[PDB]
């Protein structure tokens, strides 16, 4: 449990937005897919990040 | 006084020779010798090299040092000491047959000292002397068949010479050998006429 | 060649080696998925000293991770470049010492140790010319103290010429964290002097007080500990790794600072430390390096030097700079400050050189010094065991595992005569 | 048809010799791949690299040295270099364990494996010369393999080849600072070991020469390679006359024939001069007159011993480049008559001078300047007594205590020898006090 | 690094200074002995090269400053930083590159003559005579040859012909025999009868 | 007009005279395949088939199909005569009782028509090759067979075994010691001339100059046939000094009982490090009397010289080579026998050495191949029969020798035929 730095954006931290379901993710120079999500965060994704 | 100026910036440049001896004995018409020349202060080193089962006892033949020329009562320099001269070194006389190949690199990097040396001057030379023909196309026609007898292509040092001499033109043994060297394509020493003929004019 | 195994043991041994196998593999090149991704070919020169090869070009670490609790591990593990380490390496027991060394020494040490010696055994063998063996652990806690001492007494059996080096975290008075310090910290000293070649002297306390004076930090962590503590062991070993002006191994050490067999506590500081605000400011010359490498708040030990004299020194620069401003400082301060040097053995300090400096840094240092002004160190321990022991205080515990009351006794006697005799040099004149 | 053999031990014994072969490689043209140029393509002239190089019949050149140590790392660092391509791959000999600075591991239990290899080797280099002067040994004695192996090699070499000439070149520990902290010990035992053993020992301490390059080079911060230049600069001075003609030749063979009174007296400290940077050297005009007053001048002695304390035995000199015999004997009238540099009483005459043609070269990113004369100076006098008086101080302080006796004594080496050797520098001693009174 | 710039090659022929060179007109220095701000002698405790090159090097601004240094020119050691050659008295070996295409010639050579389908004599076609083996009953008894095609050969020629004078380089250049680095996997992968000159070329290769 | 036979039994013949055919194919020019490229001397080692092919003079011999069947499926299949490969169906596993009575017995015949047939058509017959490793059931038994009978079969005619005795302490098989003093007692009296190539030697060898720490067996092969073609080239390639096969046993062999000798070989030395020195024929000679360079795993220094045989070729000069024979001699560590007061014999030969493309070795216009007989020999005999005394004591692996024939008593005789030997070797040595 710590905070880590993403590769992928200007070697910022990482968001909630950067976890996309269906696309890949580095974190400490490994290579993560996403093949699916809990529906408690699906729930989540569709009250917040809907603008 | 010593000139200390020349020795400091001209101590590197060394001019290495390859010459054979012409003397009256039979006995020294064959064995080869180096020749030395530092230009730090104009001296002069002969070195005699000796062939394996030879029976000769090969070394140094004249130490360094420097000693001028009879005729004019003049030191030598670097100037006199061009390829397929004839240098007499007080009872010694030495026909330069080849150069080192950074002594050639130093006489070409140098122009206004060494004229036969360089390329355009040489070819000018040669191309002036068409004023006392008629007409400068029937000049080349005249120069080709004199060189070349045959119509070959490609010809030999002494077929180049023989035909220029028979000619009439006197060039010196170094601007022969320069423009010889230029035209080699792949460096066998044969010239090619039909660069030459371009080179003239085309 | 001269290639050296880890050894590091405990909690506190483990979460030391986490940051020090850190600081190799980024100093060497090494990404946490551990393949090489330097651009120099130095790098690469001198790797096999910690580094195994392995099919697919991938290198792993030659340390032995051992406790007897696997919650340590469990979580140094999952750490940054903690997936380097061979799983097969790490050993623990399901039962833990908790901080009692008969536990760790007699019990659950002695039925363990057959199985770390096995494959540390391994690690020895393969290597064609092992150099020695280093150490890290704690005195304050009885698996690190117990079963970390009864693994150097009989890897000692079986290698009796190899080198060996054991950094020692003793526990300092103020900020105690156990009742238990005096008793197994005093016994483990006990067998760490008959064995060990050398030993480290590393007090939290002294860590603390230079990271809140010296980078002036609000709110440091263990890691900023673990962090200073890894650059000074790195450094200690660095010019075997890399060619230098003066080389300096393990051997050449030992021989040149410690005069007699059973004098062999030393203390360490690292330099140049510097806050960030005031980064800027200084100037790295060696004048600034050698006045920050004697100077008092930079050791890494409670112990101040000014209150005893230093027998031997030793001084090891890292980066390229002129050999003759190097030399002129050892007798420049040599000879200002001759009341803190003994004086029957002329030109006790040891310089050398390494052109490879720290990632980050231009020049470095790294000091370390045996000095008498440690003994306050056991001084103190001694009076706080004797307290314990004159009430037979948490004696039960300890007396219940299969020991007497009376291998307490030599061991405070030995320890004892040792601080005896080793202040004996302080007032020694010739 | 001269051969000259170095040998070199010890991390000080690579740097210098490094240093020196450099030097050469360039006073003779070779490029560092061996062959001497790519250009010239006559050859075949002014054989003179034979007293150092070995030609391998067609192309490059092998050097006659040998590299002798304990630990890699220095010696890896050549075959990595750009010099990688000159020396022979099987003659820089490199230990696996390094001796740590202990005098007792590189004489009996880590040098008694690697001996056997270099002898091998060395016989091999001797039985492809024919006119084989002598060897050059250049060691660190302050180190434990400079001083072990040294003291194995000279005491094998005495016997395999027995009356051939060796010559020394030791590096002293400076009297006040120090690298090391043990290196009384490991310095004094090598005495008692080369004492009867070498033919011509010449003292290199450090620190005299950091004076030198901060007083003339004007440098403020040097380090070991400046200093290797100079005494690869000695080198040259000192056989340049095998193979470059000279007015006046004077070989290997004319030292120790020449400069020891006595068979224990065989320690010597040299002087070269003159050492100018490029931005004052051509201020003045470098006369051979004032030239040779700087070599006598002890400021400029390479070694940390001043002359005026003792008496002088016998004094050899070579010069080198243009100079004149008749100004070469103007200026040894003059020194005569200096009353402030006076000669033993038993030596009328004690001079020794070679003049030699072939000026000094320069290294390009070198430090000194390129001149037309200079002189290389040997001189054998009692105040080298000196050293080894201090030396004596410092070692019997920590020797009543016993310290650091342990580190020797379980190596294999017995407790009696400390005492042999300590008797043998009082002996040593005695003897320059007795030389140097008068009838 | 005015020790190797500096004396150019413009200015040592036929110019005023030689190797050893007053070299005061070109740039600019401070006599020996000054008193005085030089902006980089205390600052960055330069070494070596002496006193009149010191300030050549501050006062024409090629320098270096910072805490950091950035990786590359950091893994210098002594060593090779001084002795890289003579520079600029006047203007290394061929090898590695002439050796490789030796052995790629090997290479392209042998596989020159696979005898590609159905040049084989008509003897060969079936193995020896007395040949042990099986022998299948149910298989065709002539064999089969496939053979490489016409442009791996192709392949293998246009960089034979390209290495010669070319745009291709020699590949690493590497140490002579003691060298006791890495190698870079010689022992992970087995690799154990080439000929260590040889097998430093394949490890290093990869 | 000359001809020579070449015998190879058991694996370790097979896999060198792949090597030494390899080397002679490419020595002598011809393809592969056996057609000459359009291009007399190699009809000492072939035979014309009166337009086209050449037959080498060899045949192989073992018990065992696969070794020989990789001989007729790699790229030499087509160059050796079909029933010259002659292989069994079961093996001798290291049994000498099974190669020496039992199934080697049965097909002697064979070999011996194959032999008769080779021989026939030869005219000049100057002597036979045979290689064998010692160390092996069917390579000693069927050996040993093969040399009784050829012994009876062709009278006079010279026999060289260059036979692969069995390391000192490296060593594979556990009952080598045994078959290896019965091989050695029947080849005693049956062989003329025997040189020993125990692996141990080439091994140190291999990695002190060729620079290789980890070789394989085709690297120790092609030093064997270096040597084999070193030794025969003078009879196909003409020089200063011929020396025939005929006149190596009346030079090198003072006695009849003493007959076993060990060679050396130099320069060898890798392509990495060749050019470093000029090879001079002075020092080439000084690495082959080099003690550690020894083929055999002897030390020389341990006991004295009887004979010394030389072979120069490439460019040398019979001056130089007397120069360094007296060099030698004036040389102290290096002491001869009381009553040889001459103790050479030397051979100089044109043809420079031959290089394999892509080999190990780099080529050179000098080297020099030593024969030499000293009574240094008598180290490995001793420990041989050491380490039968240990395992015979108990009459331990007896069964799996006794139940093929062997008598019980056989072991006895050939202990007591080794004691003759080293008690021959002795009183050699002593001085009169
Ligand atoms: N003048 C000079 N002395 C050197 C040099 N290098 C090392 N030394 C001296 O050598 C002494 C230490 O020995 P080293 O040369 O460093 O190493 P070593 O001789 O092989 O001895 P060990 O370190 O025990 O292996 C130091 O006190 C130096 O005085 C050098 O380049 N020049
Ligand atoms: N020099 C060399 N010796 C070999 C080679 N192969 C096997 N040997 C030796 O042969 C001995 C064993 O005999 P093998 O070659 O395996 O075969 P063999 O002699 O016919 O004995 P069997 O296997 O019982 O039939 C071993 O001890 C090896 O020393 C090789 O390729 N080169
Ligand atoms: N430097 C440092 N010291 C630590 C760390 N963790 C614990 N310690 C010290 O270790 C001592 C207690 O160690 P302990 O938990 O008993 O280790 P154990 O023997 O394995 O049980 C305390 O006095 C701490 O000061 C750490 O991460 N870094
Ligand atoms: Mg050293
Ligand atoms: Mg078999």
């Amino acid at each position: 449990k710590n905070r880590y730095k993403n590769v992928q954006t200007n070697n910022e931290y990482f968001q909630p937005t950067d976890l996309v379901v269906g696309k890949d993710v580095i974190i400490n120079g490994y290579s993560f897919r996403i093949l699916e999500c809990d529906e408690y965060t699906l729930k989540w994704f569709a009250n917040n990040i809907v603008q | 006084r010593k000139d200390i100026n020349k020795m400091y910036t001209q101590d590197q440049y060394i001019l290495r020779f390859e010459g054979k001896l012409i003397s009256q004995n039979k006995e020294d018409n064959h064995r080869k010798f180096i020749i030395s020349f530092f230009c730090g202060d104009d001296t002069i080193m002969v070195y005699e090299t000796a062939d394996k089962n030879s029976g000769i006892w090969g070394g140094k033949f004249l130490e360094r040092m420097n000693h001028n020329n009879p005729i004019n009562n003049k030191p030598y320099t670097e100037l006199d000491f061009q390829i397929g001269e004839i240098i007499q070194l007080g009872v010694y006389r030495f026909q330069l047959l080849r150069a080192d190949e950074y002594t050639h690199k130093y006489m070409k990097s140098k122009p206004e000292v060494f004229k036969e040396a360089d390329i355009e001057y040489t070819l000018n030379h040669l191309r002036k002397f068409a004023t006392k023909y008629k007409s400068y196309d029937e000049f080349m026609v005249l120069l080709i068949k004199n060189i070349d007898p045959n119509r070959r292509g490609v010809i030999d040092f002494n077929d180049f010479v023989v035909g220029l001499r028979r000619l009439g033109y006197n060039l010196t043994y170094q601007e022969i050998y320069t423009l010889m060297r230029y035209f080699d394509l792949d460096e066998n020493w044969k010239l090619d006429v039909k660069s030459l003929f371009v080179a003239l004019g085309g | 060649m001269r290639e050296i195994v880890h050894i590091q043991g405990g909690q506190c041994g483990n979460q030391i080696g986490a940051k020090f196998w850190e600081v190799i593999s980024d100093e060497h090149g090494i990404d946490p998925t551990g393949t090489y991704h330097g651009d120099s070919d130095l790098q690469l020169e001198r790797i096999n000293v910690y580094y195994n090869e392995a099919t697919g070009g991938r290198y792993v670490p030659r340390a032995i991770l051992m406790d007897l609790e696997p919650g340590t591990m469990d979580s140094v593990r999952a750490g940054p470049f903690g997936q380097l380490f061979r799983p097969d390496n790490f050993v623990f027991g399901q039962t833990g010492a908790g901080n009692n060394w008969a536990k760790g020494h007699y019990t659950e040490g002695a039925e363990l140790i057959d199985s770390v010696l096995d494959v540390v055994r391994k690690e020895a063998e393969g290597c064609d010319c092992l150099q020695g063996f280093q150490i890290t652990h704690s005195l304050g806690g009885g698996t690190g103290s117990g079963m970390g001492t009864l693994l150097i007494s009989k890897v000692r059996e079986e290698y009796p010429d190899r080198i060996m080096e054991t950094f020692s975290v003793v526990p300092s008075p103020k900020v105690s964290d156990t009742v238990v310090e005096p008793y197994n910290a005093t016994l483990s000293v006990h067998q760490l002097v008959e064995n060990a070649d050398e030993c480290m002297v590393i007090d939290n306390e002294a860590l603390y007080d230079i990271c809140f004076r010296t980078l002036k930090l609000t709110t440091p962590t263990y890691g900023d500990l673990n962090h200073l503590v890894s650059a000074a062991m790195s450094g200690v070993t660095c010019c075997l790794r890399f060619p230098g002006q003066l080389n300096s191994d393990l051997r050449k050490l030992a021989v040149n600072l410690i005069p007699f067999p059973r004098l062999h506590f030393f203390m360490i500081g690292f330099a140049p430390l510097t806050s960030r605000g005031s980064q800027q400011y200084r100037a790295l010359t060696v004048p600034e390096l050698t006045q920050q490498m004697f100077d008092a708040k930079n050791m890494m030990c409670a112990a101040d030097p000014r209150h005893g004299r230093y027998l031997t020194a030793s001084a090891l620069f890292r980066g390229r700079m002129s050999t003759k401003e190097v030399d002129e400082q050892m007798l420049n301060v040599q000879n200002k400050n001759s009341s803190y040097f003994v004086e029957w053995i002329p030109n006790n300090i040891k310089s050398s050189i390494c052109d490879i400096p720290p990632k980050g840094l231009k020049m470095a240092v790294t000091f370390v010094g045996n000095s008498t002004a440690i003994q306050e160190m056991f001084k103190r321990v001694a009076e706080q065991f004797t307290a314990m022991f004159r009430r037979k205080a948490f004696l039960h515990w300890y007396t219940g595992e299969g020991m007497d009351e009376m291998e307490f006794t030599e061991a405070e006697s030995n320890m004892n005569d040792l601080v005896s005799e080793y202040q004996q040099y302080q007032d020694a004149t010739a | 048809m001269r051969e000259v053999i170095s040998i070199h031990v010890g991390q000080g014994g690579i740097q210098v010799g490094n240093a020196c072969w450099e030097l050469f490689c360039l006073e003779h043209g070779i490029q560092p791949d061996g062959q001497m140029p790519s250009d010239r393509t006559i050859g075949g002239g002014d054989d003179a690299f034979n007293t150092f190089f070995s030609e391998t019949g067609a192309g490059k050149h092998v050097p006659r040295a040998v590299f002798l140590d304990l630990e890699p790392t220095v010696i890896d660092e050549v075959r990595t270099g750009t010099y990688r391509q000159l020396f022979h791959p099987e003659q820089l000999i490199s230990g696996k364990e390094d001796a740590a600075n202990n005098f007792a591991r590189g004489h009996y239990t880590i040098g008694k494996e690697i001996v056997d290899l270099c002898l091998d080797r060395i016989r091999k280099l001797a039985d492809n010369c024919t006119g084989l002067q002598g060897f050059l040994v250049f060691n660190s004695v302050g180190g434990g393999t400079g001083s072990g192996l040294g003291s194995l090699l000279l005491e094998r070499l005495s016997v395999d080849y027995g009356k051939k000439s060796k010559l020394g070149f030791t590096i002293y520990p400076s009297p006040q600072v120090s690298t090391a902290v043990v290196e009384p010990y490991n310095s004094i035992l090598s005495t008692h070991s080369l004492l009867e053993h070498t033919d011509v020992a010449v003292m290199l301490d450090n620190e005299a020469i950091y004076d030198i390059c901060r007083r003339n080079l004007d440098i403020e911060r040097p380090t070991y390679t400046n200093l290797n230049r100079l005494i690869a600069q000695v080198i040259s001075s000192l056989t340049a006359s095998l193979r470059f003609d000279g007015a006046l030749n004077v070989d290997i063979t004319e030292f120790q024939t020449n400069l020891v009174p006595y068979p224990r007296i065989h320690f010597m400290l040299s002087s070269y001069a003159p050492i100018i940077s490029a931005e004052k050297a051509y201020h003045e005009q470098l006369s051979v007159a004032e030239i040779t007053n700087s070599a006598f001048e002890p400021a400029n002695m390479m070694a940390k011993c001043d002359p005026r304390h003792g008496k002088y035995m016998a004094c050899s000199m070579m010069y080198r480049g243009d100079v004149v015999p008749k100004d070469v004997n103007a200026s040894i009238a003059t020194i005569k008559t200096k009353r402030t540099i006076q000669f033993v009483d038993w030596c009328p005459t004690g001079f020794k001078v070679g003049i030699n043609y072939q000026p000094p070269t320069v290294v390009p990113g070198g430090d000194l300047a390129k001149v037309m004369r200079a002189v290389c100076m040997i001189s054998n006098s009692t105040a080298i007594a000196e050293v080894f008086s201090r030396l004596d101080h410092k070692f019997d302080l920590m020797y009543a205590k016993r310290a650091f006796v342990h580190w020797y004594v379980g190596e294999g080496m017995e407790e009696g020898e400390f005492s042999e050797a300590r008797e043998d520098l009082a002996a040593l001693e005695k003897d320059y006090e007795e030389v140097g009174i008068e009838t | 690094n005015t020790t190797q710039m500096i004396p150019t090659y413009q200015d040592v022929k036929t110019g005023t200074t030689w190797l050893g060179g007053p070299t005061h007109v070109l740039q600019e220095q401070h006599i020996p002995g000054y008193k005085g701000h030089v902006k980089g002698v205390q600052a960055e405790s330069l070494h070596g090269k002496t006193f009149a090159r010191i300030t050549a090097e501050c006062l024409n601004n090629r320098y270096k400053s910072g805490f950091i240094v950035d990786d590359e020119e950091r893994f210098k050691t002594n060593y090779q930083l001084e002795y890289i050659r003579p520079n600029l008295r006047n203007n290394n070996n061929r090898q590695r590159d002439d050796e490789v295409e030796r052995l790629e010639l090997i290479k392209a050579q042998l596989n020159s003559q696979p005898k590609t389908i159905e040049d084989v004599p008509p003897i060969d076609r079936v193995p020896v005579i007395g040949y042990q083996g099986f022998r299948p009953v149910y298989r065709h008894p002539l064999k089969q040859v496939k053979g490489p095609t016409e442009d791996e050969i192709d392949f293998q020629a246009r960089t034979i012909l390209e290495l010669t004078k070319g745009q291709k380089e020699a590949p690493k250049e590497i140490p002579i025999v003691g060298y006791t680095g890495f190698q870079k996997g010689i022992k992970a992968e087995n690799m154990f009868g080439k000929t260590f000159k040889d097998l430093s070329n394949a490890s290093n290769r990869i």
